[PDB]
């Protein structure tokens, strides 16, 4: 995606990685609070991006 | 309405701490001290005493 | 800050709290593992 190209050209990709990991953790917490096992598509996409 | 060891110790410790904090003047208890004295109630009671005394005076 | 930092009143639940002893009048504390929802989730 374009976010990666920007956060590479403008330096600091680590900020993108940290924000994406926070989003992954939040999504997993929401996935635990209601009983569901299969991760959604956006979680797979964030994992692949990281 | 029930009294257990925890309640008793908490009550005693609260009383002690309140007294000590009052010694160091670290507490302002104007609300409590004026709800207990209640100067309005003082005036009411004084006027009631005066009326009762007048009643006893005039019955003779 | 400048004046007396306590200001005791005639409530005994704010009075007890302002002097530290707040949970010390309840039987047992409040925890998270006591609800059936968290139990079902675990």
């Amino acid at each position: 995606g374009d976010d990666e190209i920007e956060n590479f050209r403008n330096g600091t990709p680590d900020k993108l990685v940290s924000d994406s990991l926070l989003k992954l953790k939040r999504l997993r917490k929401e996935r635990i609070l209601n009983k569901v096992l299969k991760p959604t598509t956006e979680e797979r996409e964030l994992y692949f991006k990281v | 309405n029930n009294v257990t060891l925890k309640n008793l110790t908490a009550f005693q410790l609260l009383s002690q701490r309140e007294n000590i904090c009052e010694l160091l003047n670290l507490v302002e208890s104007t609300e409590r001290h004026n709800s207990i004295i209640n100067p309005e109630r003082q005036r009411m009671s004084l006027e009631e005493m005066k009326k009762m005394l007048d009643a006893l005076k005039n019955e003779r | 800050s400048e004046k007396k930092p306590i200001k005791i009143s005639a409530d005994f639940n704010a009075k007890a709290k302002s002097l530290g002893l707040e949970s010390k009048f309840s039987n047992a504390t409040k925890t998270a593992l006591g609800d059936p929802d968290t139990e079902i989730r675990i």
